[PDB]
């Protein structure tokens, strides 16, 4: 329960469970599957 | 001025990044409104919001 | 959540251990790809690794010292510390500045805690029951000139009254003009051969002017005001390389000359352990 | 069904680049460049899209990779602000928006050895060589097609060129967090990095503010075979894409 | 809330830029009346401009 | 239902012109400018459309209308080939296509008398002053924003300036067959003529070939009231529209 | 939730979303439409 009206008072959001490390680990145009030759 | 007078003025707005216009040919390149003085004695040129940042500082 | 899957001997043409880093991709090779692994579970969520917790814990980010005394005859008050003002910057303390610089853009509503402690090294029979007025100064607000200026009214300037030792707690929504703070600004405020680089509108959030409003006692009470800050509603983008060299300035990545090595040299050749 | 992942062709406008030993193109942060949607615009003037006139491969002056070269750094759109009509659309407005498709070229035989680090560092605010509280002067960080040679002598107002510290106080080994690709002479000779518009605002200045910076840092020293020329040309080709400009204005006045 | 509407070239007899301030009225002339504007949204409510907060 | 036919407003891009004594705008041959359709294209490169950047009202240097002025002549797109990014899109290509919305301005009180002839002459190939088989030199017919003053002295390579013969061997009274409008100081002070692209080909060069030519020929001499200045400023404003260019090329090299 | 009975204790009303700048911008007797001649 909040005691104030404006959003500056609300508490933190906790944790963002929506993870997606692909944008940083595999920022490649063509799809690369584990095991298959990276270049062919 | 007098009602029997005739004159044409060009209000030119220069967005940021460029110096103040020192001539008419340099002023007319940006946003400008040609004002024909006649029965309508008032012109209304709206300075468009042309900025990268969403808000500018008042100071 | 499964941590490691069960995998036995592997004799196939698919080699998950061989790749080409020239593509710039990091293949998510797991332990089951190189050895024989058993079924294991994570038993871990990662709540403390989120940017909201990594950057969202209260910490000291600035400090100053002032006094509350008989101010008679001090023409220059502010420069004599009858009240001191600090430009809000999250880049003056290094242990939080580095965490903030780990990313290029950060959006957050802030939380501030102003810690003042009363003290008297010189002869002083007691420590007054002070009431500190903390004031927010937006860009344009009259940068006060004296401890008794026409500003302390605080009609539009936020003010918080409180006694020394106890702290104020006010929240600030994200006050940037962009969608986040420009942790790195590879750009100038304008096109001039004499303008400052990096430090621009995105950097200046105003300033905090510290004082006491109580009329003076019989002695100098040198007050040191330490400021604490927690980040709220933290969102991060464009992760960057960790800070290696230290800082000398605020908002500038400039470093000193002949800086000391950061890599721990080995004891012996490369083959030593 | 037989094809190859190293044979790639990129056609933009009237320019076409061909390669047969290219690595999987890197899309920075898995986000392709896209036009600024109306839901985020803050300026009121309508944007002009010189789609075909400016979105083409502009080849920059090639660099000489020697055994002692430290690296090279380019700023965008600064690197293309003197290139045809793109430079005019960049100057005559107060702001601009456009993506970039970087293409580095470095070919060699199967006997040469070496590795180049092609990395895109968004908001690469460089460090000055004087320390303390010295600033870096606009006249240097915005070279143009010249770029910044990290092996030359420092001049008053140009940032420091210690390639080890990435000219900003970060170690070279940590630049891999950014979208990058290695040009390994034994495996790859041409790198490709599609760079979108990265900034905290929907639109920002394009003359005083450079969104991204391209760097080519030789990691492994060039080891040419016995009797061969100890030099290899590195040609950088950048192609704008999804270009936008707002507020046609009296020419932007830069020094010189 | 819409901030600026989309408007292209305008060649008509209706001149929203010309008026007469002698009437004492301020015509709500928008940027789309003088130039070519794109579709933009307000993203702003004005809670701090109310007399209750001012 | 109450309106006026003399109050007109034309908004193109970021420029806006207002008038209260304008005459019914003339659309040359009742054909508004339109983009080149695919069914007529002969070139293969795709066209770029700088819709907002170049399609705006560019005000040309005003002229002084005296009691002895013969007239003025302007060539398009030559008159705007030194104007901002339009000139660059015109030079850096081998060809171009665009319409024009001419707007002449000449205001005066109800006491002045005079009549200006604003006429658009497509393919106005002028005559040389030397006769025989002499040619007119490219350096003169393509002045730029300067235009051709028919009252000045003839120079080697510039066409003849006998306003009576329209500089091409045709009588002044016969120019009314072309789309024109009279600026009668008692009735009209601003003329407007929407000029489409007129040529025998779907696309032609825009640097060496001027499709249309604007002329302002005072028919009735300026009779100012007793004690007034015997001069009135004539401001010509032209706005391109439906602009197209094909084949971004090394800058077109003109003399000087 | 309020802790007191009298209206002097209640909190502020927040924001009055009901806006009408016409009374200050167009306090004219006859209606004036944008674009049409102000006087005729």
């Amino acid at each position: 329960i909040n005691y104030y009206k404006d959003a500056a008072s609300t508490s933190s959001a906790g944790q963002s469970l929506s993870m997606d490390p692909s944008k940083f680990t595999e920022p490649v145009k063509d799809l690369m599957l584990k095991g298959a030759p990276a270049l062919n | 001025g007098p009602a029997l007078s005739s004159a044409k003025l060009i209000l030119a707005y220069t967005p940021p990044g460029a110096r103040g216009p020192q001539d008419r040919r340099e002023a007319m390149l940006g946003t400008h409104v040609v004002w024909d003085i006649g029965l309508q004695s008032t012109i209304v040129m709206t300075i468009p919001w042309t900025s990268g940042v969403q808000f500018r500082y008042t100071d | 959540t499964v941590a490691s899957i069960s995998s036995g001997p592997k004799h196939t043409q698919k080699v998950p251990i061989l790749t080409a880093n020239e593509t710039g991709a990091t293949m998510p090779v797991l332990p089951s790809d190189s050895i024989e692994t058993r079924t294991t579970y994570m038993h871990f969520n990662g709540s403390e690794t989120d940017v909201e917790c990594f950057l969202g814990r209260a910490a000291c980010v600035h400090v100053t010292e002032i006094q509350n005394k008989d101010a008679t005859g001090i023409d220059n008050h502010r420069e004599a510390k009858l009240f001191n003002d600090w430009k809000i910057n999250l880049s003056s303390l290094v242990q939080l500045r580095k965490k903030l610089e780990l990313f290029t853009y950060v959006r957050f509503d802030s939380e501030y805690t102003i810690l003042a402690t009363a003290s008297q090294p010189d002869s002083a029979n007691y420590s007054s029951n002070l009431v500190v007025q903390a004031m927010y100064v937006p860009p344009g607000a009259p940068n006060p000139k004296e401890w008794d200026d026409y500003t302390w009214q605080s009609a539009s300037n936020p003010s918080v009254f409180f006694k020394v030792g106890d702290t104020s707690r006010f929240s600030v929504p994200y006050v940037g003009l962009a969608s986040a703070y420009n942790c790195f600004y590879d750009g100038y405020s304008h096109d001039d051969a004499e303008t400052q680089y990096g430090i621009t509108v995105l950097n200046h959030m105003g300033s905090m002017a510290f004082r006491i409003v109580n009329e003076h006692d019989e002695h100098k009470t040198l007050v040191k005001i330490r400021v604490y800050h927690r980040a709220k509603h933290v969102e991060a983008w464009i992760p960057r390389a960790p800070r290696a060299l230290p800082y000398t300035s605020i908002g500038r990545t400039n470093y000193p000359k002949n800086t000391e090595p950061v890599i721990k040299k080995r004891k012996g050749d490369i083959k030593s352990y | 069904c037989g094809y190859s992942d190293r044979v790639q062709q990129i056609t933009l406008g009237n320019s076409t680049i061909t390669t047969q030993e290219a690595a999987n193109a890197v899309v920075c942060y898995a986000e392709w460049p896209e036009y600024l949607p109306d839901v985020d615009a803050s300026d009121v003037n309508k944007t002009s899209k010189p789609d075909t006139s400016v979105c083409r491969f502009y080849t920059l002056d090639s660099k000489t990779w020697t055994t002692g070269s430290k690296g090279w750094c380019w700023k965008l759109p600064d690197a293309l602000k003197d290139m045809g009509v793109f430079g005019q659309n960049m100057f005559f407005h107060s702001l601009g928006r456009s993506g970039y498709t970087v293409h580095v070229q470095c070919n060699a035989t199967k006997f040469h050895s070496g590795c180049l680090l092609v990395v895109v560092i968004p908001e690469h605010q460089l460090a000055s060589h004087e320390g303390g509280n010295v600033s870096v002067k606009y006249t240097f960080t915005h070279p143009g097609e010249r770029g910044i040679d990290l092996s030359s002598a420092n001049e008053v107002g140009g940032p420091v060129k210690d390639v080890i510290y990435n000219m900003n106080g970060t170690l070279l080994g940590n630049l891999l967090i950014f979208p990058h690709q290695f040009i390994n002479l034994r495996t790859n000779n041409t790198a490709t990095i599609v760079i979108p518009y990265i900034n905290s605002v929907p639109i920002d200045s394009m003359t005083r503010h450079n969104n991204v910076s391209l760097m080519v840092i030789p990691i492994a020293p060039l080891t040419v075979p016995t009797g061969a020329t100890p030099s290899l040309p590195i040609t950088v080709t950048i192609a704008p894409m999804c270009t936008e400009f707002s507020g046609i204005r009296s020419k932007s006045i830069v020094p010189q």
